[PDB]
């Protein structure tokens, strides 16, 4: 798809969950660089 | 032409990236269905992704965007989880493989919450969980996220009921 006319990305901002941070959408692969590769496990809550 | 450079946990750059991972975990309204139940990660490895051609491709576009947006690339560092992380690091992002069913249009999605991106490491909605145990909340299997430099430029503000 294409970005909104005159825009380079979309900011998706939660308006219900106040603790949820934003999500972002770009429409050209050239606008992101995969800078860090993070290997991890989720941890079981104590 | 991608090279992965292991960062030492003693290195401030490792500790900085870990802190971004850990500090942006949140609770998810699916109760952990997609990404599992956790408050924190065990970070096993952080590698810098080095690829000259992909970097030049990014900085070239960053410059175009900057010039179209009062000299402001609006560059962020954002998470991205995907089953295709190994392809992304070698081939770069590719909008011909956008997320067709995303809430905000068919594009490439990134998150400020590391735990939101974690919901996609095993597939959409966690898919069927880790390949070995079929457990979306697997505490055993290793996961991988990307922490990406993302040019937003002029960003269309879409408010969502999430
Ligand atoms: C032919 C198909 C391919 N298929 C599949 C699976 C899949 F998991 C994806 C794709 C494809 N494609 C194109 C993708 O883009 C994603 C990966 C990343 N992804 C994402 N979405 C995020 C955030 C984030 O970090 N990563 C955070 C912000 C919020 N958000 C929505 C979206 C889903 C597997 C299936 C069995 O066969
Ligand atoms: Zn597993």
């Amino acid at each position: 798809a294409h970005s909104p006319p005159g825009h380079h990305s979309v900011t998706g901002r939660p308006s219900v969950n106040g603790l949820a941070l934003a999500e972002y959408v770009i429409y050209r692969g050239e606008q992101a660089y995969p800078e860090y590769l993070i290997t991890y496990q989720i941890m079981r809550p104590e | 032409g991608t090279i992965l450079i292991d960062l030492s946990p003693d290195d401030k750059e490792f500790q900085s990236v870990e802190e971004e991972m850990q500090s942006t975990v949140r609770e998810h309204r699916d109760g952990g269905h997609a990404g599992g139940i956790f408050n924190r990660y065990n970070i096993l490895k952080i590698q810098k992704v080095c690829n000259k051609k992909l970097w030049e491709r990014y900085t070239h576009r960053r410059k175009e965007v900057s010039e179209e947006n009062h000299n402001h690339a609006n560059e962020r560092m954002l998470f991205h989880g995907s089953p295709f992380v190994n392809a992304i690091i070698h081939k770069g992002f590719d909008e011909r493989h956008a997320y067709i069913g995303g809430m905000f249009g068919a594009g490439i999605y990134f998150a400020e919450n590391s735990s939101k991106s974690n919901q996609y490491v095993y597939g959409i909605g966690g898919g069927t969980g880790c390949p070995v145990h079929k457990d979306r909340s697997c505490y055993i299997c290793h996961r991988q996220l990307l922490f990406c430099r993302v040019t937003l430029g002029k960003s269309f503000l879409q408010f969502s009921a999430m």
